[PDB]
RNA sequence: UGCGAAAGCAGUUGAAGACAAGUGCUUGUCGUUCGUUAUAAAUGGCCUCG
């Protein structure tokens, strides 16, 4: 059948990433400046409210030593 | 009246019928009725409405020792 | 396969996959049936000629 | 006939052989 | 009909008629919340730290919670333990020091002192 | 070896057997048929069979020479024993010949001797299907039963202080 | 008849127990002493402090911090003095926390 | 259909010995048989009352040509295995074995007369060729 | 348990005493008896001499 002239009518006249980048530079506490780099000094809050960060490299160890294959965790 | 594992109800207009792994406690510390167990753990507890009630509810490899069955 | 079954029935059910397996399973199955059925066939028309 | 008779009759021998995240629920005082 | 969590310096927010995380919150300090306190209208929402206290208004924008952070310095410097809403504008603090006063969004209030 | 301890039991090189082994007591394509089965060519006869269209089966036996069809029947037995999985293509090879030279197989002074591979082949498939029945009900009964039965929302506070 | 709406969306996980520490020296002779308490250390840096008396109940929590846990912790009960924590966290550091804060 | 259902739940509860004609009414289709033992036995007696009756039945004609009783026998069992083996009335476990041993021999009748149908196959088909 | 073929055909699984637990009553047990043909579950798996 043919169409309603409506219908041809109406037809007619209706024809992130770069966020997570933009935080890791606002993270980066120190960056190189020719032949220097400049550091970020933290808050004395900080560092005083809470204990230290821990080190990860001597804790990291543990964890592994504790989910060695050879214990079969599994 | 809610704990960890268990959720109470007391009306305090209704008095009652008369009818090992702790300190013994000689020592001093210083110097009508509803009671369900069903649902456990909880984190938390209260009313949304009258008639409405939230129960908020808790929902790693492990070292094989198997358990002989025969 | 029939401990299994017998064994995981509760299982089947939360797993669609396990289920698929079961369903080829009842065709092949069915199919085996289906080929057995003509071996009794043939066997008794064999009788038939001896 | 007697095929499917004997058929229907072997499968009820052999017959006769053998958590939601969130749930409502009405409690009861 | 809100359902508000907080766990390290994370809060998320659940509405249930069937529940949906209308909003969910991520804090800057590294330590972990203390308390969350709620306003009964559920506009004002109070984030306590021992570090300091921090303030966010809740608006609801199709069925989302827009969150803006109101500015007070007194919260902010200002360590809690437990905080709780008189209404929805007034709240009381108890600050780490057994301080307990009362802020309008400090009125002292006074303590019974007690023998050693 | 310990005079007290008793010795095990070793099959070795020993030949397993069965009671049933009784060997001591246009588009066809029935030229290469019986040319295969005259000279016991695997290789050409092996093609003739894959052919799965059952008109050419009835066609390509229809005419094969009634003597030949004895020895296809005693092959199919070998061919179906060695590969159990091709049992069903091959029983309506043996079905066809069976029905036209039937006749002719009545006037052969004996049978099982020269037919015991089919007997035995047949008779392995049907002590299968009382088993396989209690399967399919069992296998029935399960299924039967059970084909019956955030980054939108985020806000975060260090890229609101940013903007 | 009340509608229950049971919740298991919110999910709140503890940290691993790391340590474990009383604040008195065992004396079978002697009575228990009022002030005994247990020490819980915790990988998300939380110290428990328990009671004892009364089944268990659990008196006061020191609130940890991002990338912060504890490996060892030690009590000191010298006489006349209050109980005095020390804990490590994992990095060439001592830290003695105010237990009354 | 839904009148023959309430029919049937009316002279279950009244332990009606017409029990036997409503389950042999024809009006029964599959999926309605489905419908009312999901639905509708609810007790545990009314479910050995029609375990009962079927399996007298059966047990006294295992060839009967209507397939509607082992259509019920086969759905009443899947559905209610569970609370079927729950019964543990002497005289249901006694109607049991009978049922057993009835339909145990038609499992022997069957393979014989498997090969009886395939030894006619012949026969008939082997007299076409000859007609041809 | 009897008979029989392996299939199956028939028939059984009672009573007393004592102990424990819970609350005189209830339940479960027996290195107790009389009579009838008459689930399990203490983390607990197999040596070495090439």
């Amino acid at each position: 059948a043919e169409l309603p002239e409506e219908l041809l009518k109406n037809i007619d006249q209706k024809d992130k990433t770069k966020k997570r980048k933009t935080l890791k530079n606002l993270r980066k506490d120190s960056v190189k400046r020719g032949k220097f780099r400049v550091q970020l000094l933290s808050t004395t809050q900080d560092s005083k409210t809470l204990p230290p960060k821990k080190e990860s490299s001597i804790i990291r160890s543990k964890d592994r030593w504790l989910n060695r294959k050879a214990l079969n965790k599994g | 009246f809610w704990g960890a594992t268990w959720i109470s109800r007391i009306d305090f207009d209704v008095d009652f019928p008369i009818n090992g792994l702790t300190i013994t406690d000689e020592s001093n510390f210083m110097n009508h009725f509803f009671f369900t167990d069903k649902y456990k753990p909880l984190l938390f507890v209260d009313l949304i409405s009258s008639n409405e009630l939230a129960i908020i509810e808790r929902n790693q490899k492990a070292f094989i020792q198997p358990k002989l069955v025969f | 396969v029939a401990v299994v079954l017998e064994l995981y029935g509760n299982t089947l059910e939360s797993s669609p996959v396990l289920q698929e397996l079961m369903i080829d399973l009842k065709t092949k199955v069915r199919h085996e049936i289906h080929k057995s059925k003509e071996a009794q066939r043939i066997e008794g028309m064999l009788q038939l000629l001896t | 006939k007697q095929v499917e008779i004997a058929e229907r009759n072997t499968e009820l021998w052999n017959l006769i052989d053998t958590l939601p995240t969130y749930t409502m629920e009405y409690l009861d005082i | 009909r809100l359902v508000v969590s907080w766990s390290e310096s994370t809060v998320k927010i659940w509405t249930m008629g069937n529940y949906k995380l209308v909003c969910k919150l991520t804090l800057k300090d590294d330590q972990n919340i203390s308390t969350c306190s709620l306003s009964p209208d559920g506009q004002v929402l109070v984030v306590g730290r021992p570090s300091t206290t921090k303030v966010f208004h809740l608006q609801p924008v199709g069925n989302k919670l827009k969150v803006t952070k109101l500015d007070n310095d007194l919260l902010l410097r200002t360590s809690t333990k437990l905080v709780k809403f008189i209404d929805n504008s007034k709240i009381v603090i108890c600050s780490c020091e057994d301080d307990v006063f009362i802020v309008d969004l400090p009125q002292e209030v006074e303590l019974l002192e007690v023998t050693s | 070896k310990d005079l007290a301890s008793a010795t095990n039991y070793v099959e070795g090189n020993a030949r397993v057997t069965s009671g049933d082994n009784f060997k001591h007591v246009t588009g066809t394509v029935t030229v290469i048929l019986s040319q295969a089965l005259q000279s016991n060519d695997h290789s050409l006869l092996e093609t003739v069979l894959n052919n799965r269209d059952e008109r050419v089966i009835r066609d390509t036996i229809f005419r094969l020479k009634p003597a030949l069809a004895v020895i296809l029947l005693e092959r199919l037995a070998e061919r179906i024993a060695r590969q159990t999985h091709r049992q069903g293509p091959l029983n309506v090879w043996v079905k066809w010949c069976l029905i036209i030279h039937g006749g002719y197989l009545v006037s052969i002074p004996n049978l099982m001797s020269t037919l015991s591979s089919l007997h035995s082949t047949l008779k392995r498939r049907s002590d299968l299907l009382p088993r396989l029945l209690a399967l399919d009900a069992r296998l029935d009964c399960t299924i039967n039963k059970f084909k019956t039965l955030e980054d939108d929302v985020e806000y975060n506070e260090e890229l609101d202080d940013a903007g | 008849r009340m509608i229950v709406h049971r919740c298991r969306f919110v999910d709140f996980t503890p940290a691993t127990i790391t340590s474990l520490a009383f604040s008195h020296k065992s004396n079978i002779n002697k009575l228990t002493p009022s002030d005994l308490r247990l020490a819980i250390g915790r990988s998300n840096g939380n110290i428990e402090i328990w009671n004892p008396r009364n089944n268990w109940f659990q008196e006061m929590v020191i609130e940890g911090g991002k990338d912060r846990s504890i490996e060892g912790l030690c009590w000191s009960n010298v006489n006349g003095e209050s109980l005095r924590l020390f804990s490590i966290g994992g990095s060439t550091v001592v830290t003695e926390w105010d237990l009354a804060t | 259909q839904v009148e023959i259902a309430n029919i049937l739940s009316s002279h279950l509860e009244a332990n009606s010995t017409e029990i036997l004609d409503d389950l042999m009414s024809g009006s029964w289709t599959e999926p309605e048989i489905k419908k009312f033992i999901l639905t509708k036995i609810n007790t545990v007696d009314h479910l050995s009352k029609i375990f009962l009756t079927i399996s007298k039945s059966i047990t006294q004609n295992p060839w009967n040509e209507e397939n509607l009783l082992p259509l019920w026998l086969k759905w009443l069992l899947t559905l209610k295995s569970g609370e079927l083996n729950s019964i543990k009335d002497k005289h249901t476990k006694k109607n049991c074995k009978h049922l057993k041993s009835a339909l145990r021999s038609s499992e022997e009748i069957l393979p014989v007369l498997l090969g009886i149908q395939g030894r006619l196959e012949m026969l008939r088909r082997q007299a076409k060729l000859r007609e041809d």
